[PDB]
């Protein structure tokens, strides 16, 4: 059961493969970063943008 | 005899004083424009600070 996915999360991660997913910190939650999302203070603070 | 004048400054580094017989026009914001503040020239999108 620790390690066959878990049906009552919104993937289908196992319990042991989620603690591995919160365990390594990505630099881009998603893909998608638009332009007036960092317009003006934001950008040179934001390593990202 | 000669007459010599030498003449000291230092450019866009700190505010100024003098400027030069060029005229100036109005200021426009969240547009790109081409801009020209003090001698600095560049382009980009101007917003409040």
């Amino acid at each position: 059961s620790q390690i066959l996915p878990d049906p009552s999360k919104p993937s289908k991660r196992s319990p042991i493969e989620d603690l591995l997913f919160n365990k390594v910190t990505l630099a881009d939650a998603g893909f998608i970063k638009q332009y007036g999302d960092c317009l003006g203070d934001i950008a040179a603070r934001d390593l990202i943008c | 005899p000669y007459r010599v004048v030498v003449l000291s400054f230092e450019l866009l580094h700190a505010p100024a004083t003098v400027c030069g017989p060029k005229k100036s026009t109005n200021l426009v914001k969240n547009k790109c424009v081409n801009f020209n503040f003090n001698g600095l020239t560049g382009t980009g999108v101007l917003t409040e600070s």
